[PDB]
RNA sequence: UAAUUUCUACUCUUGUAGAUGGAAAUUAGGUGCGCUUGGCA
DNA sequence: TGCCAAGCGCACCTAATTTCCAAAAGGACTG
DNA sequence: CAGTCCTTTT
C-alpha cells in the first residue's frame, strides 16, 4: 500500500543559499590594490546608461514590424465565442490551438516568415532579427540595417566599455527574448496582442454594439467624444469598434490614443477635464432616467488596453513641470509667497469677508458644486445645508402640498447656486458665526505662514514639515475663495465678483506649488545597493566543472569544518594561469572539490554531435555518414536516419510523444525512440567526458515509454563531485602572491560561539557536501553562482551607552511579553530616567521583569555598518527526481482513498483574526481550533495595523513611506511553521478558501509561501536519512509553475468555495435562505408573512416558533432549497444562560445596525412587545400570524418581518464588545438552539472559528466524494447547492 | 486650547449651544487683586484629593497652567516658540502624559 | 529597546528560535495626495 | 465627522511571470 | 597561421 514518507523523491526543486565571504590573508589587499571594486561597480553603472539605448533598438524595430500587421481576427473571435457559450475541453483547445496561430502569424513579422509581406522586407527582417542576442548589437550592423539612425560619441565610449565582455550581457539577451517570443508567456508582445489586449478590445465592440442598439442617441455622443479630443480623424466611431481596425492598435502611440478615448484628457489642476466614452457613461447612469436603467442594466465600462511590452508611455494631459533640488523649490516658493505679500491678498481677503456682513446677500451665491463641502466645514453633516434648504423651500410651496411639488424641490436643489442669505435664513444665525469663525482660522494661518521664514534645505523631515504647512495654509484660502459662485449668469454684487475674481488669480499658483512641492518632497533618496563582481573574468562562476576552472575563475575548498570559496582574477600584469597540484591525504592543507558535470543530455548530446556543423554541412549535400573521431575514444557513426530524426521538416520529432499524439504511428514513435536512446548510449560511450560513467544502471533503450522517461534517469549519473588535498603551501602563496583571493563562505552558524540549532540553509549546504550525499547526489551544487560587493548603509551606534540597563521583551516566564503601553515606562525606570512615579501596572509587573547591563557593546544594525562581500549560490534537491512530478495530484488521492482517517486542517481569513484554524477529524469533530493573531506570544494582527497606519500618515504628511513586506514575511514564517507541524502531525489534508469566488494580501502571501514550503519540506530535527530530512524532503504539493495554472488542488492542498461557511448553524446546516432586497414595500413583506404556515408561543418554553416550508416564498428565495423541506424557525426566550467558563450572556440576542456603532435587540421580548401594544392574543398558543394580517397595520407587518429578519441573522458583530458569535434560529435534533457563546469547546467558539470549521468540511465533503468515485479524479468545485445538501442530510 | 464644536461629539451631552468654537484658556497662575484689595491666585482650581481607586474627603488647590509647564519641561516639550503641544504630547503615546 | 546572507520575533547563551529561490527583465495593481464632472433623499 | 462613481496627474510600495542557473562548440582576436 | 579566451549554443 502508499504511505505518507512515500512523498518524497517526485520532482527537482531549485533554490538559492545566500552567504557572506570573508576574506582570508592578504585577500582585500589585492583586490584594493588591483582596483576590482571600483572597476565592476562602473562595468554596473555602464551597463545602466546602456540598457536603455540598447533597448531603443528592439523598441524601433518592434514597432517597425507592428506597424505592418494586417490580421483577418474573426477565427479568434470565434474560438473565444465557442470556448465562453460551451466550456468542454475541445473548445478549450481550440482557443489554446487559435490563440498559437495568432501568435505565430505576428512572431512572422519579426522573423521575416510572413506572406503579407514582400521577399525583400522578409529578408531584411530575418537579417536584423539574426543579430538581436548577441554582440551585434553592440557594434552597430543592426542599427546599420535598421535606420539611417545614428549614436552619440559618449554612447559609443559606452559600447565599447563593455568590449571583451559582452557576455555580461547574456541575461539581459534571454530577457530581449521574452520579448519577441510567440511561446504562450506574459513578457512577450506577440501574447500580450493576442491573449490579453484582444479579447479587451474585442469585448469593447460587443459593449459599442449593444449600447447604441439599445440606446441610438448614443452614437453620436461618442463620435462627439472623439472630435473633442481630436484623435482617429479618418476613422468613424463604428470603425475604431471594428475587429479590422484593431491592425491599428499595436503600437504604443495608438494604444494610449484608444485608451484617452475611454479615458479623456486633463489639463492643468483647476480646469475642467474632457469626458471620456466611460465618464459620459457614468454621468448618464446617474441621471436615473429612464436612459440610466438601460444603461445601467447593459455592461457600461469600456476596457482599456494594456501597454506593448518595452514602449514608453504617452499622454495628452497635462504634465506639471518638476522641481530639481530642495534649493529651487525654497526660491521659487520663496518668491511666490513675496509676491502674495507685495499683492496685498491676505488684507484685500480680509476686507472682501468682512464686505459680507453689511451687503445684500442676496446677492452673494454659493456654487451648487460647493455646498456640501461648505455643509461639512461649518455643520455637524455633509447635508446639514441641504437638508436645511430643503426643508425650508418645502414650507414655501403653495396650495396642497403633493409629492410632485417635493420632488420639483428637491431637483431645483441639484442645479441651483443658493444664494447666502437663503443659505442663512435656513441653516441660522449659527451658520453666520461658523462662517465668520472658518474664516478667521484660514486667514489666521495664512498669515502666520507668509510671515513664518522658509527652512534652508528639505533634508529633515521637520524641513519638509514647514513647507508642507505653509502650503496647506494657502490652498486653504484657495479652497475658501472658490467657495463663491462668482460666474454672471448669478446677479452677484459687481464689485465682490470682480474683487474675488482678482485675489483668486492672485492664489491659483498654490495649486501648482503644493503639487510641484509634493511631487518633489514625496520622493525616495538614493539607498545603496550590492552590485555583481566579476574580477576581471566575464564567465565569472558560470560553473563549477573542472574543464572550466581555467575560464570561470571559481573553485571550492574544505578545511576543518570550515568553507572557502577560491576566486582566481585577472590581474593587470603579465601571469600564468593558476595549476593546483594535489598530494597525499596526510598533508596538512585544503581539500578541493572536483566538480564533474555533463549539463542535460537532452541538448548538450546533439551539441556535441547531430548538430555540428560538419554535421548539417555534410547531410546537406550527403547521404553518407559521417564517423566523428574528435573527443571520441572511437568514432562515432552519425547516419542520415539519425540527423534526420533530430533535424526534421515536420513540426514533432518523430521520438517525441506529440508525433504520437498528433498521427497514430505508436510503431514509428518506439522504433524512432529506440533508435535515438540506442545513439545517445553510443555517444555517452565514447565521448570523452562520459566514456567512463557507468551507465549499467540504465535500462534497455526498448523499455522507455517517453524520451523524458529517459533523460530523467540519464542526467544523474551525469554529475559526480570528489575531493582532493592541496597542501597548504601552495593555497597560502597564491593569496600572497594574488593569484588567489581566498574567501571564508560564512554566515552566523559558523561563529565561535555558535550553539544552536543551525539555519535550514546552513542545513542543506552541509547536507550537500555530506559523505552520504557525495556517495548518492540528493542535494546537487548549481552554476552561475555570483559573488556582490554591498557598501555600508547605516552608521555605526551602540544600542547602550556607559551602564545602559536593557529590559527583557519578556517576563522570568520566558512566555509572557511586557505590554507596549508599558514598556517604555519600565525602560526608563530601571535605568533611572523615568521623570514621575511609576504607574501601578508597571509597578505590579516590577518583580518579574529581567535586565542585563551592556559589558559588550553591540551594535544596532552592525551588518549594514561595513562593507561586506556576498555570494549567492543555487542548488538542487530531490535530484534522482525528474525535473517535473507526473500525476502528483492521483498519487496523493490514491493514498487518501486508502487512508481514510485522514484529518482535516481547514484555513480561513476572518473578519476579527487574520486567519484562523480548525483542525477536524475524519468524522467531522473539531480536535483543534484557534486564531493565529498572535503566535510566540506576540500580537502580530496589532503590530500590523498600527505599521499600515503608520505608512498612510506617512504618505499623507510626506514622511517616508517604508515597507511592511518584511513584517508580513516575520508573521507568515511562523504561521507557515504551524501549520507545517499541524499537518506532519496530523498526517493531514490542508483546505483553504479560492478567493476566486481588503485583507486578501496576507492570506495571498500565505497561499503561496505555504506550497512553496510544501514543494521541498525538511524538519531541522528529523535525521539527513529520514523521510523530512535534508536528503529526503518531503514533497506534499504539486510542483508550483504559476497561480495561473493553478487547479483546486495541490496534493495535500484542497481549495474550496467561501459562501456558507461562517453564516451556517454547526448543528444543522441552517442558512437564511431569502433575500432582503427583495423585500423593500409593504406589499412584498404581506406577501413574505404569508408565506409562514405559523407563528405561536409556547408557554413552555418562553419562546416563539414560525414554521417555514422550504417550497414556499420563492420569489424571496435565492434557488438553494438545501435538503430541508421545512424549518421551525424559534424566536428565543431572552433569558440568562452561562457558558462553560461560567460567564452569562442573552439567549437570542441579536446586534442589528445603527451607523451612528450597533444596538443590542432582543427579539422575543420585541415580540411580546408589539403583540401587547397590538392587544394581539398570543399566551394560548394559537397563529398570530392572520390576526397581524387581517389587521393589516403596515407598521405591525415591518416590525414582524425587521424580527423575522434579525432573527434569521446569525452571525453578531460588535467590535467594541469583541462579541462575535453565532446564534442558530433553529434547534438541533436534540432540540437546542446553537450558541457559540456557550464556549463549548467540541464546537466553534465564535463566528472566524465557524468558518473554519466549514472550510474543512468542505475539504471532507471532497475526501468522501473522491472515495465513492471510482477514478483518482477530483470534482470540480463545490455548488453552493451542493454543499448546503450535504452538511444538511449529514448533521440532521 | 481650541476645540471645534462641531468636533468630539461622542463625549457631548448634546448641547451645541450657539456657538462654533471655544478658545479653552489655561490661565496663568499670576496674583490678581479684588475691589477690596485682597489677592487671590488667577485660573486656581479646586478638586478632590483622591486616595487610590475612589476615595474623596478633602480637597485641594490645583494650579492647571504651572502643572501643564511642569508636565512639558519633564518631557522636555519646547512650548515658549508658540507651537502646537498636542501631536508632541501623544505622539509617543506615554499614558501619564 | 541590540548582534543575522537576509527577514521577523527574541536575549540562559559574544548570541537564540523559526523562516528564507536568487539574479535579470517585464507587466499588472495597490496605497496616498491633487484635480474634473456628477450621485446620495 | 462623507462617502461613492467615472476619469486625469504625481510620489512610492507590492505581486505576478518569464529566462537562466552550462560544458563545450564556435570563432574573434592577437602577436 | 596557432593559441588564447571571449561568445554562442544545444
Ligand atoms: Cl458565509
Ligand atoms: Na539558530
Amino acid at each position: 500500500m502508499t504511505q505518507f514518507e512515500g512523498f518524497t523523491n517526485l520532482y527537482q526543486v531549485s533554490k538559492t543559499l545566500r552567504f557572506e565571504l570573508i576574506p582570508q590573508g592578504k585577500t582585500l589587499k589585492h583586490i584594493q590594490e588591483q582596483g576590482f571594486i571600483e572597476e565592476d561597480k562602473a562595468r554596473n553603472d555602464h551597463y545602466k546608461e546602456l540598457k536603455p539605448i540598447i533597448d531603443r533598438i528592439y523598441k524601433t524595430y518592434a514597432d517597425q514590424c507592428l506597424q505592418l500587421v494586417q490580421l483577418d481576427w474573426e477565427n479568434l473571435s470565434a474560438a473565444i465565442d465557442s470556448y465562453r457559450k460551451e466550456k468542454t475541453e475541445e473548445t478549450r483547445n481550440a482557443l489554446i490551438e487559435e490563440q498559437a496561430t495568432y501568435r505565430n502569424a505576428i512572431h512572422d513579422y519579426f522573423i521575416g516568415r510572413t506572406d503579407n509581406l514582400t521577399d525583400a522586407i522578409n529578408k531584411r527582417h530575418a537579417e536584423i532579427y539574426k543579430g538581436l542576442f548577441k554582440a551585434e548589437l553592440f557594434n552597430g550592423k543592426v542599427l546599420k540595417q535598421l535606420g539611417t539612425v545614428t549614436t552619440t560619441e559618449h554612447e559609443n565610449a559606452l559600447l565599447r566599455s563593455f568590449d571583451k565582455f559582452t557576455t555580461y550581457f547574456s541575461g539581459f539577451y534571454e530577457n530581449r527574448k521574452n520579448v519577441f517570443s510567440a511561446e504562450d508567456i506574459s513578457t512577450a508582445i506577440p501574447h500580450r496582442i493576442v491573449q490579453d489586449n484582444f479579447p479587451k478590445f474585442k469585448e469593447n465592440c460587443h459593449i459599442f454594439t449593444r449600447l447604441i442598439t439599445a440606446v441610438p442617441s448614443l452614437r453620436e455622443h461618442f463620435e462627439n467624444v472623439k472630435k473633442a479630443i481630436g484623435i482617429f480623424v479618418s476613422t468613424s466611431i463604428e470603425e475604431v469598434f471594428s475587429f479590422p481596425f484593431y491592425n491599428q492598435l499595436l503600437t504604443q502611440t495608438q494604444i494610449d490614443l484608444y485608451n484617452q478615448l475611454l479615458g479623456g484628457i486633463s489639463r492643468e489642476a483647476g480646469t475642467e477635464k474632457i469626458k471620456g466614452l466611460n465618464e459620459v457613461l457614468n454621468l448618464a447612469i446617474q441621471k436615473n432616467d429612464e436612459t440610466a436603467h438601460i444603461i445601467a442594466s447593459l455592461p457600461h465600462r469600456f476596457i482599456p488596453l494594456f501597454k506593448q511590452i518595452l514602449s514608453d508611455r504617452n499622454t495628452l494631459s497635462f504634465i506639471l513641470e518638476e522641481f530639481k533640488s530642495d534649493e529651487e523649490v525654497i526660491q521659487s516658493f520663496c518668491k511666490y509667497k513675496t509676491l502674495l505679500r507685495n499683492e496685498n491678498v491676505l488684507e484685500t481677503a480680509e476686507a472682501l469677508f468682512n464686505e459680507l456682513n453689511s451687503i445684500d446677500l442676496t446677492h452673494i451665491f454659493i456654487s451648487h458644486k460647493k455646498l456640501e463641502t461648505i455643509s461639512s466645514a461649518l455643520c455637524d453633516h455633509w447635508d446639514t445645508l441641504r437638508n436645511a434648504l430643503y426643508e425650508r423651500r418645502i414650507s414655501e410651496l403653495t396650495g396642497k402640498i403633493t409629492k410632485s411639488a417635493k420632488e420639483k424641490v428637491q431637483r431645483s436643489l441639484k442645479h441651483e447656486d443658493i444664494n447666502l442669505q437663503e443659505i442663512i435664513s435656513a441653516a441660522g444665525k449659527e451658520l453666520s458665526e461658523a462662517f465668520k469663525q472658518k474664516t478667521s482660522e484660514i486667514l489666521s494661518h495664512a498669515h502666520a505662514a507668509l510671515d513664518q521664514p522658509l527652512p534652508t534645505t528639505l533634508k529633515k523631515q521637520e524641513e519638509k514639515e514647514i513647507l508642507k504647512s505653509q502650503l496647506d495654509s494657502l490652498l486653504g484660502l484657495y479652497h475658501l475663495l472658490d467657495w463663491f459662485a462668482v460666474d454672471e449668469s448669478n446677479e452677484v454684487d459687481p464689485e465682490f465678483s470682480a474683487r474675488l475674481t482678482g485675489i483668486k488669480l492672485e492664489m491659483e499658483p498654490s495649486l501648482s506649488f503644493y503639487n510641484k512641492a509634493r511631487n518633489y518632497a514625496t520622493k525616495k533618496p538614493y539607498s545603496v545597493e550590492k552590485f555583481k563582481l566579476n574580477f576581471q573574468r566575464p564567465t565569472l562562476a558560470s560553473g563549477w566543472d573542472v574543464n572550466k576552472e581555467k575560464n570561470n575563475g571559481a573553485i571550492l575548498f574544505v578545511k576543518n569544518g570550515l568553507y572557502y570559496l577560491g576566486i582566481m582574477p585577472k590581474q593587470k600584469g603579465r601571469y600564468k594561469a593558476l595549476s593546483f597540484e594535489p598530494t597525499e591525504k596526510t598533508s596538512e592543507g585544503f581539500d578541493k572539490m572536483y566538480y564533474d558535470y555533463f549539463p542535460d543530455a537532452a541538448k548538450m548530446i546533439p551539441k556535441c554531435s547531430t548538430q555540428l556543423k560538419a554535421v548539417t554541412a555534410h547531410f546537406q549535400t550527403h547521404t553518407t555518414p559521417i564517423l566523428l573521431s574528435n573527443n571520441f575514444i572511437e568514432p562515432l557513426e552519425i547516419t542520415k536516419e539519425i540527423y534526420d530524426l533530430n533535424n526534421p521538416e515536420k513540426e514533432p520529432k518523430k521520438f517525441q510523444t506529440a508525433y504520437a499524439k498528433k498521427t497514430g504511428d505508436q510503431k514509428g514513435y518506439r522504433e524512432a525512440l529506440c533508435k535515438w536512446i540506442d545513439f545517445t548510449r553510443d555517444f555517452l560511450s565514447k565521448y570523452t567526458k562520459t566514456t567512463s560513467i557507468d551507465l549499467s544502471s540504465l535500462r534497455p533503450s526498448s523499455q522507455y515509454k517517453d524520451l523524458g522517461e529517459y533523460y530523467a534517469e540519464l542526467n544523474p549519473l551525469l554529475y559526480h563531485i570528489s575531493f582532493q588535498r592541496i597542501a597548504e603551501k601552495e593555497i597560502m602563496d597564491a593569496v600572497e602572491t594574488g593569484k588567489l583571493y581566498l574567501f571564508q563562505i560564512y554566515n552566523k552558524d559558523f561563529a565561535k560561539g555558535h550553539h544552536g540549532k543551525p539555519n535550514l540553509h546552513t542545513l542543506y549546504w552541509t547536507g550537500l557536501f555530506s559523505p552520504e550525499n557525495l556517495a548518492k547526489t540528493s542535494i546537487k551544487l548549481n552554476g552561475q553562482a555570483e559573488l556582490f560587493y554591498r557598501p555600508k548603509s547605516r552608521m555605526k551606534r551602540m544600542a547602550h551607552r556607559l551602564g545602559e540597563k536593557m529590559l527583557n521583551k519578556k517576563l522570568k516566564d520566558q512566555k509572557t511579553p511586557i505590554p507596549d503601553t508599558l514598556y517604555q515606562e519600565l525602560y526608563d525606570y530601571v535605568n533611572h530616567r523615568l521623570s514621575h512615579d511609576l504607574s501601578d501596572e508597571a509597578r505590579a509587573l516590577l518583580p518579574n521583569v529581567i535586565t542585563k547591563e551592556v559589558s559588550h557593546e553591540i551594535i544596532k544594525d552592525r551588518r549594514f555598518t561595513s562593507d561586506k562581500f556576498l555570494f549567492h549560490v543555487p542548488i538542487t534537491l530531490n535530484y534522482q527526481a525528474a525535473n517535473s512530478p507526473s500525476k502528483f495530484n492521483q498519487r496523493v488521492n490514491a493514498y487518501l482513498k486508502e487512508h481514510p482517517e485522514t484529518p482535516i486542517i481547514g484555513i480561513d481569513r476572518g473578519e476579527r483574526n487574520l486567519i484562523y484554524i480548525t483542525v477536524i477529524d475524519s468524522t467531522g469533530k473539531i480536535l483543534e481550533q484557534r486564531s493565529l493573531n498572535t503566535i510566540q506570544q506576540f500580537d502580530y494582527q496589532k503590530k500590523l495595523d498600527n505599521r499600515e497606519k503608520e505608512r498612510v500618515a506617512a504618505r499623507q504628511a510626506w514622511s517616508v513611506v517604508g515597507t511592511i513586506k518584511d513584517l508580513k514575511q516575520g508573521y507568515l514564517s511562523q504561521v507557515i511553521h504551524e501549520i507545517v507541524d499541524l499537518m506532519i502531525h496530523y498526517q493531514a489534508v490542508v483546505v483553504l478558501e479560492n478567493l476566486n469566488f481588503a485583507e486578501k494580501a496576507v492570506y495571498q502571501q500565505f497561499e503561496k509561501m505555504l506550497i512553496d514550503k510544501l514543494n521541498c519540506l525538511v524538519l531541522k530535527d528529523y535525521p539527513a536519512e529520514k523521510v523530512g530530512g535534508v536528503l529526503n524532503p518531503y514533497q506534499l504539493t504539486d510542483q508550483f509553475t504559476s497561480f495561473a495554472k493553478m487547479g483546486t488542488q495541490s496534493g495535500f492542498l484542497f481549495y474550496v468555495p467561501a459562501p456558507y461557511t461562517s453564516k451556517i448553524d454547526p448543528l444543522t446546516g441552517f442558512v437564511d435562505p431569502f433575500v432582503w432586497k427583495t423585500i423593500k414595500n409593504h406589499e412584498s413583506r404581506k406577501h413574505f408573512l404569508e408565506g409562514f404556515d405559523f407563528l405561536h408561543y409556547d408557554v413552555k418554553t418562553g419562546d416563539f416558533i414560525l414554521h417555514f416550508k422550504m417550497n414556499r416564498n420563492l420569489s424571496f428565495q435565492r434557488g438553494l432549497p438545501g435538503f430541508m423541506p421545512a424549518w421551525d424557525i424559534v424566536f428565543e426566550k431572552n433569558e440568562t444562560q452561562f457558558d462553560a467558563k461560567g460567564t452569562p450572556f442573552i439567549a437570542g440576542k441579536r446586534i442589528v445596525p445603527v451607523i451612528e456603532r450597533y444596538r443590542d435587540l432582543y427579539p422575543a421580548n420585541e415580540l411580546i412587545a408589539l403583540l401587547e401594544e397590538k392587544g394581539i392574543v398570543f399566551r394560548d398558543g394559537s397563529n398570530i400570524l392572520p390576526k397581524l394580517l387581517e389587521n393589516d397595520d403596515s407598521h405591525a407587518i415591518d416590525t414582524m418581518v425587521a424580527l423575522i429578519r434579525s432573527v434569521l441573522q446569525m452571525r453578531n458583530s460588535n467590535a467594541a464588545t469583541g462579541e462575535d458569535y453565532i446564534n442558530s434560529p433553529v434547534r438541533d435534533l436534540n432540540g437546542v438552539c446553537f450558541d457559540s457563546r456557550f464556549q463549548n469547546p467540541e464546537w466553534p467558539m465564535d463566528a472566524d472559528a465557524n468558518g473554519a470549521y466549514h472550510i474543512a468540511l468542505k475539504g471532507q465533503l471532497l475526501l468522501n466524494h473522491l472515495k465513492e468515485s471510482k477514478d483518482l479524479k477530483l470534482q470540480n468545485g463545490i455548488s453552493n447547492q451542493d454543499w448546503l445538501a450535504y452538511i444538511q442530510e449529514l448533521r440532521n | 486650547l481650541h476645540f471645534k464644536m462641531n468636533r468630539n461629539l461622542s463625549f457631548q451631552r448634546g448641547l451645541p449651544g450657539f456657538m462654533p468654537a471655544w478658545d479653552i484658556v489655561f490661565e496663568k497662575n499670576e496674583t490678581q487683586f479684588d475691589a477690596k484689595g485682597t489677592p487671590f491666585i488667577a485660573g486656581k482650581r479646586i478638586v478632590p484629593v483622591i486616595e487610590n481607586h475612589r476615595f474623596t474627603g478633602r480637597y485641594r488647590d490645583l494650579y492647571p497652567a504651572n502643572e501643564l509647564i511642569a508636565l512639558l519641561e519633564e518631557k522636555g516639550i519646547v512650548f515658549r516658540d508658540g507651537s502646537n503641544i498636542l501631536p508632541k504630547l501623544l505622539e509617543n503615546d506615554d499614558s501619564h502624559a
